[PDB]
């Protein structure tokens, strides 16, 4: 076994230590039973991360590009490897030429 | 936190019936007659006793720092 | 010199500027300081 | 996070208009809407080299200099005010020295209270950071 | 600062000229600004915690073009459409209707 | 890049309706009043006051 | 039997927060992250 | 020519009936019942020690809102009153209190019955606070833990509901009349009908409905109210109107000789 | 207003302001005037 | 015609009761909880 660093625990979760004890024991060591956790404790400071808002991957999206372009529409995928499910490359296929246009 | 001394809009003495109104509603009465035998009338303290929260019972759960 | 208290135990003893921050009786790194004997007054209002 | 109150709509005394209302004096002195409110300062001392630290103390006159206009009385020995202490705005409530780099040679690092704040000493909390150096936080109690 | 003082008077956004005024101070106690209530359409404010503007000359010229030019009553017909922008407002309609 | 001066011949606060006021008057706060400051030059007839 | 009333659609819901709770999401993930994520990312 | 009749009279509160007065007279005895009226309340309170979970302003301010025996409070003296400095027996009133809880378990309920009058302007009777029996324990002030105490030294002073409402003798003062609206003072909101849609007043009995056949009385003005004064244990009720006339009649007489010194 | 600021002046025309206000503020709070849940409730007829 | 199967993180969704819809049994056009899990839930503990 050999040390590579320390991660930081989520309360309430279950490697935190006030996942068991009961509330005679919250109570015993200053901690409100009410509390539901859910959030970092970083240098003393309770830090809380907002869920991130995007969209999907491996799926295809076609769209309608504006008229003053070439292109017509827009067919694209966010391709993302799911080992991990991050995102890797941008694909996209483009129908140049407005109707009746180049 | 506590039962309040007094009723905030007409100012009746209700800090007293505290212990009353829980014992009242030990018998299994209900709300509007526990009221009714504390004498309570006007319903400012009717909303003064009955909605109440004890939260001093939680803040006695703590070990005392002395 | 001060009075101090325990934040485990809450142990009172007295510190003199020399002695490390620490509990005399369980080790404890977390100390409060007592309370003044000064009388204070209030306005009953 | 709230409290029942009666309440009358009524246009009474045109005190009232353009959303403003007309509050119940001896209610309020009964204790309707009455709050406590903390405030807590913070403050560490700082390591410049092999011995070259702050400390905290009770500045003097002389010995030390760059002094507050604010009064420095309150403080104790070890310039820590005690729990329980009524106090103004712009006191010193933590003081710190720190030595002059290479008599007469200290910079007043204290913090004060904030000169739009009153309130009465609730707690006072003395222990060691990380590292081990001094770390004290004291939370102001006031009521509204 | 004493009665009868002319002050300017603004809320910001100032988006027309009659948004800041001149106003002559009356001292009276706690820590709230007061104003007529039919001034607030003009400034169009509400008291639902809204914050104000104050400033005071500090010369007999300015005191003068304050008193003189951007009184209040002069405010009350606004060149932008020839009537006037202040009227009977909110509980004092209601009652002399 | 400039600092260093002490300048208090501004306020800023919260309102509130006022029916007994004239139309162009303004109630103010005596800490307010105190907090802010007129110079007026002395005369003859202005002295006592 | 007999009809489903809306109180059984409550008791079916405090069911639901009891086992739950409200914060439920942020412990799952997290708890997922540490008993699998860092075990197959050391083994990538 | 006033007249005065009681319906109910008991120790804390009187419903009685005023008629043959104006009904400014009877509004600013009303008035004067709930403001003007001088009684003994906890003003200065200093804590020696207190190691409860509850503030000390907080604790302050529930022992401000105790009501205290306020029977022979017209021989003190305000405060301003007094040459002493500060306070002095002849001006306060010094109730102590001491409280603890022993033992690992339980809880301490410490109510309003362990104060005790440490000193006052004998032999008058005030300072006592108020108990309902003999028995009952009061007012609940604080609870305590193992090893919590509480050790409070309060002053009582004279005051009136003006300053601060916890010198208010009165809770409540119901105050009606004209129960059948005969003289048109308010005008009945409704629906459908304006009589079967308002409830009937609780004194609708003491006074005959109109006829339908009646005609409107332009000349009749309110000359019966009905009035019913509690008070908080402080003051007995008879107490209470009693002093709000003499309170009413002080004012007059000073007004008067205040005329007279004028010239 | 518009007349009273045409034929007198700002000074008249401000002082009219708080004459009407203190009248009318008087007289409506030795009247009274509210609103309530049932006036917003129409009879059977209108609802059907 | 088209069959998607989706075992992805991140997303959101929201639970429904069941309504019976296989025109084999007269439960059809009716929920599938019952008084009995209602009873169960209660209780705490399934009876074996
Ligand atoms: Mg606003
Ligand atoms: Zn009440
Ligand atoms: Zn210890
Ligand atoms: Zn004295």
């Amino acid at each position: 076994k050999v040390h590579i660093g320390k991660v930081p625990i989520m309360l309430r979760s279950k490697f935190c230590s006030l996942r068991t004890l009961d509330e005679v024991d919250l109570y015993k060591m200053k901690e409100c039973p009410y509390d539901m956790g859910g959030y970092f404790v970083i240098n003393g400071s309770e830090k809380v991360l907002i869920a991130q808002e995007r969209s999907a991957a491996n799926i295809v999206q076609v769209f309608k590009k504006a008229a003053p372009s070439p292109i017509s529409h827009v067919a694209e995928i966010r391709s993302a490897l799911e080992k991990g499910s991050r995102l890797i490359s941008t694909m996209q296929i483009k129908l140049y030429g407005r109707e009746d246009k180049g | 936190m506590i039962i309040p001394v007094r009723c905030f809009s007409c100012g009746k003495v209700v800090g007293d019936k505290w212990d009353a109104y829980l014992r009242l509603l030990e018998e299994g009465k209900q709300e509007g007659d526990a009221l009714d035998e504390l004498k309570l009338k006007r319903y400012c303290c009717r909303r003064m006793v009955l909605t109440h929260v004890d939260l001093i019972e939680k803040f006695l759960r703590y070990n005392p720092l002395e | 010199g001060v009075k101090y208290t325990c934040g485990a135990c809450a142990h009172n003893f007295s510190l003199n500027k020399s002695d490390p921050v620490r509990c005399k009786e369980c080790g404890h790194r977390v100390i409060y300081k007592a309370r003044t004997k000064r009388m204070i007054q209030f306005d009953a209002r | 996070a709230g409290q029942n109150a009666i309440v009358a709509i009524a246009c009474y005394s045109g005190y009232n208009q353009e959303d403003s209302m007309i509050m119940n004096q001896s209610s309020i002195d009964r204790g309707l809407f009455r709050s406590l409110f903390f405030r807590s300062y913070m403050d560490q001392e700082k390591r410049f080299g092999i011995s070259i630290v702050e400390e905290f103390e009770k500045p003097t006159r002389a010995t030390t200099l760059r002094l507050k206009h604010g009064t420095y009385e309150k403080l104790d020995e070890d310039g820590l005010i005690a729990p329980g202490v009524r106090v103004s705005g712009d006191d010193i409530i933590i003081g710190k020295t720190t030595p002059i780099p290479p008599y007469h040679t200290k910079r007043d690092a204290s913090t004060p209270l904030r000169s739009t704040e009153n309130g009465i000493v609730d707690q006072v909390l003395l222990t060691t950071n990380q590292e081990g150096l001094k770390f004290v936080k004291v939370r102001m109690r006031t009521t509204k | 600062l004493m009665d009868d003082d002319p002050v300017l008077f603004n809320r910001q956004p100032s988006l027309h000229k009659m948004s800041m005024m001149a106003h002559r101070v009356k001292v009276m106690p706690y820590s709230t600004f007061r104003l007529n209530l039919s001034v607030t359409s003009p400034y169009n404010a509400d008291f639902d915690g809204d914050e104000m503007n104050l400033h005071v000359p500090q010369s007999e010229e300015t005191r003068a073009e304050l008193s003189q030019l951007c009184a209040v009553p002069l405010q009350i017909v606004s060149p932008q459409s020839n009537k006037p922008v202040m009227g009977i407002v909110q509980d004092t309609l209601c009652g002399v209707r | 890049n400039l600092m260093g001066k002490r300048v208090d011949f501004s306020a800023r606060t919260v309102i509130s309706g006022d029916p007994n006021l004239e139309l162009d008057q303004v109630g103010v706060p005596i800490s307010i009043a105190k907090t802010l400051s007129y110079p007026e030059t002395v005369t003859q007839y202005n002295i006592h006051r | 039997d007999d009809t489903i009333t809306t109180e059984d659609c409550w008791t079916v819901i405090s069911a639901f927060f009891e086992e739950k709770g409200l914060v439920s999401q942020q412990l799952d993930s997290f708890d997922e992250f540490m008993e699998t994520s860092i075990q197959d990312l050391v083994w990538e | 020519e006033p007249k005065v009749n009681i319906i109910n009279a008991q120790d804390d509160e009187v419903e009685l009936m005023l008629s043959d007065v104006n009904l400014s007279l009877a509004n600013s005895l009303r008035r004067t019942m709930l403001a003007e009226v001088p009684t003994l309340a906890i003003d200065l309170v200093e804590i020696k020690m207190n190691t409860s979970v509850l503030a000390d302003e907080f604790i302050s301010h529930r022992l401000g809102l105790i009501p205290l025996v306020s029977e022979d409070v017209e021989e003190m003296k305000y405060s301003r009153d007094c040459t002493c400095e500060d306070y002095c027996d002849e001006c306060s009133v010094v109730l102590e209190l001491s409280a603890r809880h022993e033992g690992e378990e339980g809880t301490t309920d410490v109510y309003s019955s362990s104060l005790i009058k440490v000193s006052g302007p004998g032999n008058l009777n005030v300072g006592e606070p108020v108990r309902r029996d003999d028995y009952d324990q009061g007012i609940l002030l604080c609870k305590l833990r193992n090893h919590q105490e509480l050790n409070i030294r309060c002053i009582a002073k004279k005051g009136i509901a003006k300053e601060h409402a916890k010198w208010s003798p009165c809770s409540a003062i119901a105050f009606e009349y004209d129960p059948h609206n005969k003289l048109k003072h308010t005008d009945f909101w409704f629906e459908v009908d304006a009589k079967k849609e308002w409830p009937d007043s609780k004194y609708a009995t003491w006074e005959e409905p109109p006829k339908p056949g009646e005609v409107f009385d332009y000349k009749a003005k309110p000359n019966r109210f009905y009035m019913t004064v509690e008070t908080t244990g402080s003051l007995k009720a008879n107490q209470v109107f009693s002093r709000g006339i003499k309170t009413l009649q002080e004012k007059l007489a000073n007004v008067l000789f205040e005329l007279e010194n004028s010239r | 207003i518009h007349t009273v600021m045409r034929e007198k002046g700002p000074k008249i025309c401000a002082e009219l302001f708080g004459n009407i206000q203190k009248v009318v503020n008087y007289w409506l709070l030795h009247n009274g005037f509210s609103i309530g849940i049932g006036d917003a409730i129409a009879d059977a007829s209108t609802m059907k | 015609r088209e069959f998607k199967i989706f075992t992805d993180v991140g997303r959101v969704y929201r639970p429904l009761f069941i309504v019976e819809d296989d025109e084999s049994k007269d439960n059809k056009g009716e929920l599938r909880i019952t008084k009995e899990h209602i009873r169960k839930i209660q209780q705490g503990y399934d009876d074996d």
